[PDB]
């Protein structure tokens, strides 16, 4: 649970 | 004239960070510590300005975003996030209402997707550090603070493209984290570092970092731009994929590391001293393996990144990316390899053991960091001096090639040719 | 013969009975091939009751679906042409494509129904410490289902009804990790051939290339496939160690944690200061391991505990759910119940132990922050291994600094089931 | 894709 999404699953 | 310098991967990154020389950003930040930069560049603030607009918002919604994918909205309350998120398609105006009325702070997610200077930077920056770059924009209204104190798993360089933003940094609790966590303010300390962003400005630092911003009261929002990189690229990351590599990759002979374990070892309640030393013995005998040959290894993080880049930015149609250009190439002539950041070799886990390399010279930037077929050039293990040559070399005779017949240097250079990764000097 | 389920071993060793296990694990385990012929009527009997064509009337009443829990096959051509229509598999539909058609049927996970399968692989899960699934294989007279091949799996036949002409040659990749087809002429001449027929049980390592055809004739051929032992080799169990050394690495220790040199997965050569770094580091996590030893994550332990049959239930699962018989009190001896579900590991203001069990896990969908566990703190450690190493000992002898923990931590293995008072 | 479905 990121609050920045590097990579969206 | 020109902000940024686009002629390389290099030249891009050492203006991003001008006037920081990258020898001492990697030598005494990266990795180590925060990087303020604050300028007064009235030329830099406006193309900054440039690379995505609050007002933005409302052409992208025309092309059809959803909630969660593409877009979160959300509010620091009593130091957690709020979701305001709606369910499925995402409308400007339910984005300017929570943004106006309640105070939310707009997550765009991965905007090189639509934004093309984006798609320029990213990509450059994808070559110089052969790591995926994400990216993602955050406007947060006047008067208010869209997130708590937290930290990501990722290296970030934040660009501040409209309005101010108050920030502070403070120490990791978890140095260079790899994974991310919402953090109490009550335990993270004094701010190492706190500041103002301005247009123009550019700020870096390492995950782990600890921080928290807020847009000041007033008329104007604030709009930045958070391009991540670096996602599980450690050492530790690395090891992992060079052992499994190792491991699942050796043939049929040295059966050991293919036999079972001992019956019921997995219900022992301490680590066997007897699954411990026979361990050691393996890693002491992969390391001195790794030492013995200059072996080449499957990797899945080299095929991961390969397959999730973005494509070569195009300034029109992928042209020069899909379809052979110039005159073809033939064993009296001279080549240069193309797109050269932008292609990798490895091995897979046929008589003789072959390399591939594959390319991502047709990868889909509308899907690039989405997590939403991949074929490569195959090659005998021969030829691996041969393109070794190719690679460390401005430009080579196709007859000076190192290889045995003449039609293996032809047929060698044709077949990367026609992948568009051959130019004909 | 018949099989004895006192406990995993007794089980073990009557299954192949009259092989002794010190034989079977000496000379045939994981090695080469053993078949066991017997001239028991009465195991024949009983191998029959294991399961036959005719279960799957009433498993078909029950709703069987095609894929999930049966297919429909034939070998033709050193390829298998599936004959599976989308959806409930119907008795009829099954019995037409098997009798008109000469396909072979294939039941999946029959432990999911037949309680005396559930009673013998749930035995077994717990004698090898591995998941233990199994396929049922139905093929008419006169045919073949399936092309010369191998697969990734230590197996156990059992010969239910009828014979089958069975052939297996050597491998081409011992113990291997992955299944595979054959060409029948890559394969060479067979190893061993012979016949299996009811209350023979026949056993050959992964990698074992086979191929079996049911005789001319009216009677079929019925057979269950009992397989273990996937991915569970000394290659996966390091990487599985390695990752907990990797990923339970503490706050203050970054090396690991660091980043690789920018556009090394760009290089088109291992440089030769990555290979020396990456040498560096897999010596310093030997010395680590040899050195202290210490519980350390185990993604393999926490997949085996979470996708294990649970224990077998003559009725309901009373017994299973609710403890019974007296509380467990300080001046009590207890016992530990059902050790063999039973995992001890650790997480990736004091450090904690995690204990797992599998006494409520889910025959229906066996291998077909979810699971949690009871937890306790790492000094309470050495107080477990007293209770999983001791037949009976009295909760006064734990190794706490007070009575009142030694009470806590019985009473809290008491409600889950796990201890009983001796 | 393995003939026996040990694990489904
Ligand atoms: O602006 C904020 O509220 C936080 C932005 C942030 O967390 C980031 O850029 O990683
Ligand atoms: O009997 C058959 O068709 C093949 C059975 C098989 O391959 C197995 O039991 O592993
Ligand atoms: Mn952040
Ligand atoms: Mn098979």
């Amino acid at each position: 649970g990121c609050l920045h999404h590097h990579r969206i699953n | 004239p020109s902000a940024l310098n686009f002629d390389s991967p290099s030249s891009l990154f050492e203006s991003l960070i001008s006037p920081i020389k990258t020898e001492t950003f990697f030598k005494e930040f990266w990795e180590q510590k925060p990087l303020l930069i604050q300028r007064d560049d009235p030329a830099l603030a406006t193309y900054y300005g440039s690379l995505f607009k609050l007002t933005d918002l409302k052409s992208l919604c025309s092309r059809g975003m959803y909630y969660g994918r593409d877009v979160n909205v959300c509010r620091c309350v009593n130091g957690k996030k709020k979701v305001l998120n709606k369910d499925g398609k995402a409308h400007f105006l339910q984005l300017r209402k929570d943004f106006d009325q309640k105070r939310a702070t707009i997550q765009f997610h991965q905007p090189q997707r639509f934004k093309d200077e984006l798609w320029r930077i990213q990509e450059k920056l994808e070559c110089y550090f052969g790591s995926l770059v994400g990216s993602n924009v955050y406007i947060t209204p006047a008067g208010s603070q869209g997130l708590p104190p937290h930290y990501d798993d990722v290296e970030v360089f934040i660009l501040q493209l409209e309005g101010e933003k108050h920030w502070r940094l403070y120490h990791p609790t978890v140095p260079l984290a790899r994974e991310c966590s919402v953090e109490a303010e009550e335990r993270i300390g004094r701010p190492v570092h706190e500041f103002m962003l301005k247009p123009g400005d550019l700020l870096y630092f390492p995950r782990g970092t600890i921080h928290q911003a807020d847009t000041p009261a007033g008329l104007a929002h604030s709009t930045h731009v958070t391009i991540s990189t670096y996602q599980n690229n450690s050492w530790g990351d690395f090891l992992l994929d060079t052992i499994s590599g190792l491991v699942f990759d050796t043939a049929k002979e040295d059966v050991e590391l293919r036999t079972g374990i001992p019956r019921q070892l997995l219900l022992q309640v301490e680590s066997t001293t007897v699954a411990t030393r026979r361990l050691s013995g393996f890693l002491r005998t992969l390391a001195d393996r790794l030492e013995g040959t200059k072996e080449l290894l499957s990797s899945d993080m080299k095929k991961d990144f390969i397959m999730h880049r973005l494509p070569p930015y195009s300034a029109g149609d992928g042209a020069e990316l899909s379809t052979p250009g110039g005159k073809l190439p033939r064993l009296d002539s001279v080549v240069r390899l193309q797109f050269k950041d932008h292609i990798v070799l490895t091995v897979l886990p046929a008589q003789e053991k072959m390399v591939y390399i594959y390319h991502s010279l047709k990868n889909s930037r509308e899907t690039h960091m989405m997590g939403n077929e991949f074929h490569g050039l195959r090659f005998p293990l021969s030829h691996l001096d041969a393109l070794k040559q190719i690679w460390n070399s401005p430009a080579i005779s196709v007859k000076d090639l190192k290889l045995t017949t003449d039609e293996e240097k032809e047929s060698l250079v044709l077949s990367l040719w026609t992948e568009c990764l051959i130019q004909v000097v």
